[PDB]
């Protein structure tokens, strides 16, 4: 690419953004288990948040 | 504790005080150091013969041999000092102040 | 740093001179063979804090 | 604490340099007083 | 502290009971950080001998990265083993002395009195 | 390196190549003694490798492409400006003399390294043992200061004690009249400005200071202007010497291994030339040193280590 | 040529480069084999199959 | 991000960190008791191995 | 390896004799048949008291009197 | 020196330290210290100048006095215990003598008066050995006798070592004496945490040896022995300029560098045991070490620059010196702090 350096920071954002999503599945210990936001699952739904 | 052991310890501390207050020579330091080694030999020997602990009887000889070799090393150091200044004076050994 | 090589490899380099109750030449006893044997068999394996 | 602060500054006036030794020995004797009050250990025994 | 544990089996870098533990993954962030330290050692090695830092010695930088990852994998295995031994001994000593570790009666704040200090 | 302690372990002993022809011979004389032909003549009779006299650009000739660099990178000093104004303001006198001492130190290191790596002797022209004889002759003319002589004696005291003296010192007697005759017949318009008493003081520190102290540590051979013209008489004087003085005789493989490891490390040879003794003729400030260094890095072949420069055609760099 | 003296690194030391790449590849394949044997041993000791 | 996700993620974070803090207090108390009494697996400073003692009949009987 | 040996026997017979005596002192205790008898004599020399054993009932190899058949005998030492 | 003789003597130094490390018997501890001293004496006299003979004489006198005091402690242990196991000592007199003797072998204050002298007298590689390898054997004996070490004595020696290694670094332009007073201060740091957690003793020891080895390797790569000679590094090798100084910013004890890893962990083990005043005072004195060593950092990366003209010749020659493990030791002495819980491998 003629301007390959200009994707070090944007793609470096996206992967970083990606890792935050990758951490959220490790902090899913109380998904649909809180006394406030718990509910029955809708059809075509397997988790409340991802 | 015991009495003759206290005497050999007293000799060890007396040769220590002679080893910790230098007068003029490095040979005096090596002599006080080997008087310390002698008192260690005497006290180890009296303990090992007292308890009839048999296998430790080779220990003072070991305590002799190494330390006598140690004294040889010290003598050689003194000689190199006496090859630079002509005397073995400890006040010629003060170039490492700076 | 006590790298116990003598227990890893299975060599006896200096355990024999360590205590009086070890295997002496011509089975000579020490003066305090029984007392040291009883202190060692009492204080064995329980650690220094309990052994004191 | 304040009395040993006065005592530290009294030891500092007979030390000289004057006001610095006053403040230093006063704060040090204050720490001695507060260690006697709250039980502060300088050579603390190994406990854990 | 735990030197009585490594006294009946001395000089074992990884005991057999360490095999009962999960090893670190090859995408471990700690292991990738050790590989980053290998890449940094390669760049400093090409810098201090005045080589083109990114270009020269790609086999040498590859061996720096590989050697740091190789030593660091076993260091992470031993780290995980030692903290597992620490927690295992902790839990066994808690289970073996209930009288030294009583269950504290948890009181709700409707019983717990706290002195209110007004801020004004 | 190529030679190291492992090569000494594996059997590369440097007394195995020490033969009777392995002699380091230093030819000395005045400015136009005409010894520069004579030394070359010895190089074609004894089979010795001739090293020319170390000028401003010796280190330029040893490294890189072998060409002389511009003067701002090497020297920052001129011989012809010393010929024009020796009492100059900016101090070209001691700066040129200290750069020549460093260049002759690199020459003497190359001489011993060739002698110990090949066993072939080296003919040198005005080695480091005969360099102070210019400095003193400069200080007797007021061209430098006493602090310059102190700085040079410091550098010499910490550098020349690591080495051996040469085997043969060939000295040439040419008086000041014939020296001036050859300078005026030479044709260099700058070199003809050399005064008479400066050449006289060169010859005085030659005869009264250099040669008597070289007489104990080695064997000197002294010639006039016309008997030095014959090369065969000089070679017959060299070969029929009986080498009996000097510290070359008590040289085993350990001392010569230490010396050979010393001289191949060029930064350890040239270490104490630039000691931090702040003298205004040699002290360069931070901005000038920074600017000259960054201009040195962009020279062709000087950006990296020698096998690593793409601008001069180095291949296989990504595998080195 | 460009240089008046031959540098010690003008040519790649093929024995040294070959030993470097071979030792690095050996450490990689031994590391991968060790990790596979460790995950097999973990799943065999703790029953996660 | 949703308030549901942030809320339940905060609850998971507080669970992990409160568990680690309880275990750190237990770590301090276990270390204090094992140093004080010496009956745990830690602080086991070595004594003399009794596999070194000779039990053969000696030269004199009284030992 | 033979002319060198004659040369070193000509120049330095003292060191040749020393290395020959030291080499024989090394190798000959293993090439000897009588070496085992040294071990046997040193382990059959009674510096201590032969402390007797309580007769539990089944020990056929242990005698009851010194003039009994069974027991370690030194007929080889008396005869040789 | 003959290189085969050098290899034999260095393996004998390593053998003496290993015999101190692996032995269950006190006579072999003493034998290993004697072997270590006997073999390290020619390492100091590698160059054969009078300062090395003076340094070796002072080293011989101090280490011989420490060896005889160690043997007296062993003999008093054999009185009051009749045995030879390297374990806790069975007399506080023998405990005090062995603690004093090991403080002499380490050069802990007030027995520090030989450390800046001898390190000044000897070359940089022998000073590297004296300040890295020779710490390993007495710290191992202190690791093995800690149920008998007096608390007040080891804390007195620790804080006195940290204060004197702090105030020794003011008046010095010599790099070797600055490394020696840094040695004294760090030995006070190591023996501060010995009776509380000896894993942090080994962590401080390993981080100290890595930083000291990086600094002496940089000093050997640049052949600089004084501050003023170190000040010419920016014009000769500019990559050498900062690595010395980020390693020395590590050696002060400063985050996020890994030299902040020991001291913090030491404080982390002393606030557990209810000592708040003592780590506060010791790390204020570590800030005093930062004060003087940051002044040296200002000396090299900044103001006192100027060069001489012969440096222009050194630009035409690279370093052919062996900078062995210097990138590895420079990475391991700065960027190791995010791997701080690796310390569990030292249990
Ligand atoms: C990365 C960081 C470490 C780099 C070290 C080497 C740097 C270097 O050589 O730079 C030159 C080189 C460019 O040079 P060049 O083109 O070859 O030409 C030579 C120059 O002309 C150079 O010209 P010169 O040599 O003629 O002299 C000029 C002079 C000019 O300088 C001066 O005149 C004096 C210096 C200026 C004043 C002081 C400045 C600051 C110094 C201290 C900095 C400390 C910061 C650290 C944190 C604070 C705590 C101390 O000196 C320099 O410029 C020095 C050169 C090096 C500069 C960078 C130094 C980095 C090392 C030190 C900091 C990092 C380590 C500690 C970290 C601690 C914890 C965070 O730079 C790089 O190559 C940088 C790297 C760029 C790509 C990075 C990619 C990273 C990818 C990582 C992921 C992939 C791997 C995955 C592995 C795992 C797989 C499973
Ligand atoms: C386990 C702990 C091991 C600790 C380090 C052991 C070695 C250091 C001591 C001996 C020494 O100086 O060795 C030289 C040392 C390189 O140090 P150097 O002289 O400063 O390097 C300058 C240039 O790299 C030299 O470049 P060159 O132009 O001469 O040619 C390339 C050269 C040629 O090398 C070869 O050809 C090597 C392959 C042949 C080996 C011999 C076969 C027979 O390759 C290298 O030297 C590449 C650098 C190798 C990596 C150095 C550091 C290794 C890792 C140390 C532990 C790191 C732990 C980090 C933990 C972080 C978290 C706590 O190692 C080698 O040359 C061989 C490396 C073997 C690595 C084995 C790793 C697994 C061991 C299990
Ligand atoms: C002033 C800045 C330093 C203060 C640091 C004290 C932090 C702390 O935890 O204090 C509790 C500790 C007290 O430790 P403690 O909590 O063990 O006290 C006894 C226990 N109680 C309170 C239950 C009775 O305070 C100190 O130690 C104060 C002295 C600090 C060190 C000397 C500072 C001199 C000036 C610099
Ligand atoms: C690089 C490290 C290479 C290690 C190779 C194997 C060495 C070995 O077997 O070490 C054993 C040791 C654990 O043995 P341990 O009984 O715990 O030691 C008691 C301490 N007083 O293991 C360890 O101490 C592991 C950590 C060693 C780190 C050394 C370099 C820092
Ligand atoms: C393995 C068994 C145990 C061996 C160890 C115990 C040996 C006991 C004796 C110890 C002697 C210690 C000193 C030995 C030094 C040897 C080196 C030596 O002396 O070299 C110099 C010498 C040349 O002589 P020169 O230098 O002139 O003497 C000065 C006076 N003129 O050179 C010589 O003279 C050559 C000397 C070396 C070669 C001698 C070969 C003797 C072979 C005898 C038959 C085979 C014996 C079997 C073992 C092999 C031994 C090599
Ligand atoms: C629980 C932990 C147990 C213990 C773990 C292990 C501890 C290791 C402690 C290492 C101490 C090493 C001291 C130095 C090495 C000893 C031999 C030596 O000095 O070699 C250097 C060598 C000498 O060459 P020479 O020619 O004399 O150079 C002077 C100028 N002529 O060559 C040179 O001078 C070349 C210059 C570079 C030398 C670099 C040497 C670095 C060695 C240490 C590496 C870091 C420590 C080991 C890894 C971490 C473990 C703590
Ligand atoms: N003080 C000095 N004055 C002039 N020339 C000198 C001095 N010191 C050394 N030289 C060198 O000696 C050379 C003269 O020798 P030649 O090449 O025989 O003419 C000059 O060209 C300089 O390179």
């Amino acid at each position: 690419r003629d301007h390959w350096i200009h994707v070090l920071v944007p793609v470096g954002f996206v992967f970083g953004y990606y890792l935050d999503r990758k951490n959220d599945e490790k902090l899913a210990a109380f998904r649909n288990k809180s006394l406030l936001y718990k509910r029955e699952l809708k059809p075509q739904e397997e988790v409340t948040w991802k | 504790m015991s009495l003759v052991y206290m005497n050999i310890m007293m000799a060890f501390t007396v040769s220590l005080t002679g080893l910790l207050m230098y007068r003029s020579h490095l040979m005096s330091s090596l002599l006080c150091l080997e008087g310390m080694m002698l008192s260690l030999f005497i006290l180890a020997t009296l303990m090992i013969l007292n308890s009839h602990f048999t296998l430790a009887s080779m220990m003072p000889i070991i305590l002799l041999v190494f330390a006598a070799c140690e004294a040889a090393l010290g003598l050689s150091l003194l000689v190199m000092v006496s090859n630079t200044y002509g005397t073995d004076y400890v006040q010629n050994l003060n170039l490492l102040q700076c | 740093p006590f790298f116990d090589v003598q227990k890893k490899l299975g060599v006896d380099l200096d355990h024999w001179m360590t205590i009086q109750s070890a295997e002496q030449p011509h089975r000579i006893p020490a003066r305090c063979h029984a007392f040291e044997k009883e202190w060692i068999e009492c204080a064995h394996g329980i650690g220094s804090i309990r052994a004191e | 604490p304040l009395n040993y602060l006065i005592g530290g500054c009294a030891g500092g006036l007979t030390l000289g340099i004057g006001a610095a030794a006053c403040a230093y020995m006063g704060l040090t004797a204050a720490l001695v007083k507060m260690g006697q009050l709250e039980g502060w250990k300088v050579f603390a025994e190994p406990k854990v | 502290m735990m030197t009585g544990r490594q006294a009946r089996a001395p000089l074992q870098f990884l005991p057999d009971e360490a095999r009962s533990l999960p090893p670190p993954k090859l995408t471990d962030p700690r292991l990738a950080y050790i590989g980053f330290l290998g890449y940094c050692s390669g760049l400093i090695d090409n810098a201090i001998r005045r080589r083109p830092v990114l270009s020269a010695g790609l086999h040498r930088q590859f061996l720096y990265i590989t050697s740091f990852v190789f030593v660091g994998y076993y260091l992470l295995k031993r780290q995980d083993y030692m903290y597992a031994v620490r927690d295992h001994d902790m839990f066994s000593y808690i289970k073996s002395h209930p009288e030294d570790f009583p269950e504290k009666d948890k009181k709700t704040y409707r019983e717990v009195f706290e002195e209110f200090h007004p801020v004004r | 390196l190529q030679y190291g302690p492992l090569a000494y372990i594996l059997g590369e002993k440097t007394t195995k190549k020490m033969t009777e022809n392995s002699k380091l011979i230093t030819v000395d004389g005045n400015i136009c003694s005409g010894k520069s032909k004579l030394a070359k003549e010895v190089a074609e009779k004894l089979g010795l490798k001739h090293f020319p006299e170390a000028g401003i650009h010796y280190a330029d000739s040893t490294t890189g492409d072998g060409k002389p660099l511009p003067v701002r990178f090497s020297g920052n000093c001129s011989l012809e400006k010393f010929y024009d104004d020796p009492k100059s303001n900016d101090g070209n006198s001691y700066r040129l003399q200290a750069w020549l001492y460093a260049s002759r130190l690199l020459q003497y290191a190359d001489a011993l390294e060739h002698l110990l790596s090949t066993g072939q002797g080296v003919v040198l022209e005005r080695s480091i043992y005969s360099d102070f004889v210019f400095l003193e002759a400069m200080y007797r003319q007021g061209f430098i200061r006493k602090q310059c002589v102190d700085h040079y004696n410091q550098v010499k005291k910490v550098t020349v004690c690591e080495y051996l003296p040469p085997h043969v010192v060939i000295y040439v007697d040419v008086p000041v009249s014939e020296v001036q005759s050859r300078i005026q017949k030479k044709g260099n318009p700058h070199e003809m400005k050399i005064t008479s008493a400066y050449l006289q003081d060169i010859e005085n520190v030659y005869k009264g200071t250099f040669l008597p102290e070289m007489s104990e540590k080695c064997e000197v051979l002294q010639y006039s202007a016309w008997e030095a013209e014959d090369a065969e008489k000089v070679v017959e004087d060299i070969q029929y010497l009986k080498y009996d003085k000097g510290p070359w005789l008590d040289q085993d493989d350990r001392k010569l291994h230490n010396l050979r490891m010393l001289v191949q490390d060029k930064l350890e040879v040239l270490n104490y030339t630039s000691i931090p003794v702040f003298l205004p003729e040699v002290t360069i400030g931070a901005h000038q040193s920074d600017r000259v260094f960054q201009e040195f890095t962009e020279l062709p072949g000087r950006k990296y280590r020698a096998g690593y420069n793409e601008d001069v055609g180095d291949k296989w760099i990504w595998l080195k | 040529k460009f240089y008046i003296q031959e540098p010690p690194h003008g040519s790649p030391n093929w024995l040294k480069v070959g030993l470097t790449l071979g030792t690095s590849a050996f450490l990689w394949i031994y590391l991968i084999k060790q990790h596979n044997e460790d995950v097999l041993e973990y799943k065999r000791r703790n029953g996660l199959e | 991000d949703a308030p549901e996700k942030n809320y339940e993620r905060t609850m998971a974070i507080l669970q992990i960190e409160s568990e680690k803090a309880e275990l750190r207090l237990k770590e301090l108390e276990v270390r204090r008791l094992m140093r004080a009494k010496g009956d745990g697996p830690w602080f086991q400073y070595p004594t003399i191995d009794k596999a070194l003692i000779d039990h053969s009949p000696k030269a004199t009987p009284d030992n | 390896v033979a002319a060198f040996l004659k040369n070193v026997w000509a120049k330095e017979p003292v060191l040749v004799a020393s290395f020959a005596i030291a080499g024989l002192a090394v190798i000959l205790p293993t090439l000897s048949p009588y070496t085992k008898y040294s071990l046997m004599i040193n382990r059959a020399t009674p510096y201590n008291y032969p402390v007797p054993l309580r007769d539990d009932g089944n020990m056929p190899d242990v005698p009851s009197h010194p003039q009994d058949p069974q027991g370690p005998s030194l007929e080889w030492l008396k005869r040789l | 020196m003959n290189p085969i003789i050098l290899i034999i003597i260095l393996m004998t130094v390593m053998l003496g330290t290993i015999i101190v490390m692996i032995s269950t018997h006190w006579l072999l501890i003493w034998i290993g210290f004697e072997m270590n001293m006997l073999a390290i004496i020619p390492i100091m006299m590698k160059k054969h100048n009078p300062r090395a003979t003076e340094a070796s004489t002072k080293y011989f006198l101090t280490q011989s006095t420490a060896s005889m005091l160690l043997m007296m402690a062993i003999i008093i242990n054999l009185m009051f215990s009749g045995q030879w196991t390297v374990m806790k000592l069975f007399n506080p007199m023998a405990s005090m003598l062995m603690t004093m003797a090991l403080a002499m072998k380490l050069g802990m204050a007030p027995f520090h008066f030989w450390v800046p002298e001898v390190t000044q007298g000897i070359p940089l590689s022998s000073g590297l050995i004296l300040l890295t390898w020779q710490k390993l054997a007495p710290m191992s004996v202190l690791y093995q006798i800690l149920p008998s070490i007096n608390l007040d004595l080891i804390l007195t020696l620790s804080i006195l070592s940290i204060t004197i290694g702090g105030w020794g670094g003011l008046n010095q332009t010599q790099l070797r004496k600055i490394m020696a007073y840094s040695s004294i201060a760090h030995m006070g740091w190591m023996t501060a945490v010995l009776l509380y957690n000896p894993t942090m003793t080994l962590l401080n020891l390993i981080i100290y040896i890595i930083m000291t080895s990086t600094m002496f390797t940089l000093f050997m790569a640049n052949s600089t022995t004084t501050t003023l000679s170190l000040s010419h590094t920016w014009n000769k090798a500019p990559i050498m300029t900062i690595l010395v100084l980020i390693t020395l910013l590590s050696m002060g004890g400063l985050p996020p560098l890994s030299g902040f890893m020991p001291k913090w962990m030491i404080i982390q083990e002393m606030t557990k045991n209810d000592s708040i005043i003592l780590p506060t005072l010791m790390a204020i004195t570590a800030l005093l070490n930062l004060y003087f060593y940051m002044r040296l950092t200002y000396s090299t990366a900044l103001t006192m620059f100027p060069s001489t003209n012969n440096m222009k010749m050194k630009w035409q020659f690279p370093t052919t010196k062996r900078m062995t493990l210097l990138p590895t030791m420079t990475v391991l002495s700065t960027m190791l702090l995010p791997l701080t819980p690796i310390l569990s491998i030292l249990e």
